[PDB]
């Protein structure tokens, strides 16, 4: 039989090579976890990443951060009885199981 | 076959993560964690 | 939620249950939620408050005692009622005696339930009473009442979690010292 | 604890007895009033602490009976998961997702349309069965749509090949399913279940399937040892050529360091014209270009 991994190689060495410049980021968690990061300097750096310690979200050592909120905590039960009911009827089951409750 | 176990016990942990913070009643959530730990089990030690 | 490692449960010895001192069907049962374990209970309040619930206990008893009395007399009542609207009637034994047959069977009915219910009652009492830590707890009934009844003092739990806790917090030093104490002194299968 | 947990399942639910209309209709009624009481609570009205005391405990009420509806209703997740057996998925995993599904339809329920519950519950259960089945029955997920399609033309070819008695051809199922054969075959391939590695094959139970699958992307040492001699040969070949052609030619290329650079790159160390670096490499091409230095190269290609 003829089987393959889905991997690629290069017939190539790391002795007399010279490596391009790098420049290292500091990032900071909430817990106090501290690591550096390199990226090429001809690179863009983005506002947040993971943690390396406790894979939480982090952001850099300056922070110039806001928040976009997101669009879908929406989906609750309260919500959808606003969507199924008006307001008179729950009022008016309300008001009906208040009687039988103190009846 | 390692990886059937390992999706196992990944689908497992979701839907019990799923299912404690929708807010069930104990008895599904009781059943969902004793399958957790059988599927652990079984990716450790199977037939034991 | 936490898991246990089969190798340390299952493999004889059972590790776990030779350290906790768990009988394996015990264990087997607790971590595959099947049975309750109380992880936590504080036997000085306990004791210092067994007054007050024996009082509790007493009072709850006696009310007991008076509506069961209650009960009698409403249902002498009753019967007297019948009997006065039956008895110029002129009919056969058994067509007027159904319903006082029906009657008697109710209230034996009525207080063989108390009497089951006062049981119970003395049966929680003494659960309560001889609780300790590492007691198995099955009959999800009884717990959810005595839970309800008392639920502070103590704390139990199901699963991988209870025998996390317990293994948190547990005395290895202490625990040596009563088996070497038992070894130096004691002889038999318990020596083993 | 028992070694069938199924049993265990069957036997726990079956505890809680089933409902009449009439008590669905009273549990929803409420649900409805317990949460209004509490987003009246979020209001900040301080009201008494009597009516207070009294909007939280018929807030706990309906609690309760979401929850006892909740139980009631398993049996029928139970009832409904029983078909959908096999797959791939295990029993107990679509019995969860059904109740996920039944928990997902009380969110959703109402009593004015004076249909018996068990129908919305039923649909919604079904629903979130078959989702998740697509979802997680293979170790390589297909999208629902492609799984549908799939699905689709199983049962076509299943039918087929009970009424007709033979086997439909590609072109029978592409003229059947309205789509070209080669969309036919290739929804075909991509259903394929994967072997597995440990399938026992020796006769005697020593050998598995995978122990004679060769590592294709393996290192073979002649072809590593042939590329270091066809690399320490090449530079020799360069070393009979004047030096500023080997240097132009190696920067350009790369040997030396890998990078190729610019013609401007190359003339900035000589300081010659980016036209002349343009000539001077050409000359160099036509000197190995020839039949007189291509024998010690002509093997290695």
């Amino acid at each position: 039989l003829r089987g393959t991994r889905l991997v690629v190689t290069s017939y190539e060495t790391d002795r007399g090579i010279d490596l391009a410049p790098r420049q290292a980021v500091e990032y900071a968690c909430e817990k106090g976890h501290r690591f550096e990061m390199p990226f090429s300097v001809e690179a863009e750096i983005p506002p947040e990443w993971e943690c390396k310690v406790c894979g939480i979200q982090a952001l850099l050592v300056d922070g110039d951060g806001p928040e976009e909120k997101k669009g879908k905590p929406a989906r609750t039960h309260w919500d959808m009885l606003m969507e199924r009911r008006t307001r008179e009827e729950l009022e008016e089951v309300l008001a009906e199981r208040l009687a039988v409750l103190r009846s | 076959d390692l990886n059937d176990l390992y999706r196992r016990v990944i689908n497992r942990n979701n839907r019990l993560k799923r299912l404690l913070d929708l807010g069930a009643p104990e008895i599904i959530v009781n059943n969902e964690k004793r399958m957790l730990q059988e599927a652990v089990d079984a990716l450790f030690d199977n037939g034991r | 939620a936490p898991v246990t490692h089969i190798w340390y449960f299952k493999g004889v010895p059972s590790r776990l249950g030779y350290l906790l001192d768990l009988a394996p069907k015990d264990l087997e049962k607790v971590i595959y939620f099947a049975a309750y374990m109380i992880t936590y209970v504080d036997d000085e309040r306990r004791t210092r408050d067994l007054p007050s619930l024996e009082a509790h206990v007493s009072v709850e008893r006696q009310q007991i005692e008076n509506r069961r009395d209650s009960d009698l007399e409403a249902r002498a009542k009753k019967l007297e009622n019948d009997l006065g609207e039956l008895e110029a009637e002129g009919a056969k034994a058994d067509v007027r005696r159904k319903v006082r047959e029906g009657a008697e069977r109710e209230m034996k009915q009525l207080r063989d339930r108390a009497q089951r219910e006062i049981d119970r009652l003395d049966e929680v009492w003494s659960r309560f009473k001889n609780l300790k830590v590492q007691d198995l707890e099955g009959d999800e009934l009884l717990y959810r009442e005595l839970r309800d009844r008392f639920g502070t003092y103590f704390d139990g739990s199901m699963g991988a979690a209870a025998l996390q806790k317990r293994l948190e917090s547990f005395d290895l030093e202490e625990e040596a010292e009563r088996l070497r104490e038992i070894i130096r002194t004691g002889k038999g299968q318990k020596k083993t | 604890a028992t070694a069938d947990p199924v049993k265990d399942y069957l036997k726990q639910i079956g505890k809680v007895p089933l409902l009449n209309a009439e008590q669905e209709v009273e549990l929803a009624k409420r649900i409805e009033a317990g949460l209004f009481a509490e987003d009246k609570l979020a209001n900040s009205d301080k009201l008494a602490p009597k009516l207070k005391r009294e909007l939280e405990i018929i807030a706990e009420d309906g609690r309760r009976a979401k929850n006892h509806l909740l139980e009631a209703n398993l049996r029928l997740v139970v009832s409904l998961a029983k078909r959908y057996t096999g797959r791939g998925m295990l029993f107990l995993d679509l019995i969860q997702e059904g109740n996920l599904g039944l928990i997902r339809a009380v969110e959703k329920f109402d009593y004015t349309k004076g249909y018996k519950f068990s129908t919305y519950a039923t649909w919604w259960i079904r629903q979130a069965i078959t989702r998740a089945m697509a979802d997680q029955a293979r170790t390589i997920r297909i999208p629902v749509h492609m799984v549908e399609v799939i699905n689709k033309l199983a049962r076509v070819q299943r039918q087929m090949l009970q009424d007709l008695g033979r086997e439909p051809t590609p072109e029978e199922l592409a003229k059947e399913l309205d789509m070209t054969p080669e969309k036919v075959i290739e929804v075909q391939k991509y259903g394929r279940e994967p072997i597995s590695l440990h399938t026992p094959l020796g006769e005697d139970g020593d050998s598995e399937f995978g122990d004679l699958i060769e590592d294709s992307e393996a290192v073979v040492p002649a072809d590593a040892v042939s590329f270091t001699l066809l690399q320490e040969q090449l530079h020799s070949v360069l070393d009979t050529l004047s030096e500023r052609e080997a240097g132009v030619v190696s920067m350009r290329f790369g040997l030396t360091d890998g990078q190729p650079k610019t013609l401007d790159e190359i003339g900035k160390v000589y300081g010659v014209t980016r036209e002349r670096i343009r000539q001077i490499e050409s000359k160099t091409m036509s000197k190995l270009r020839h039949p007189s230095r291509s024998q010690v190269l002509r093997d290695y290609l």
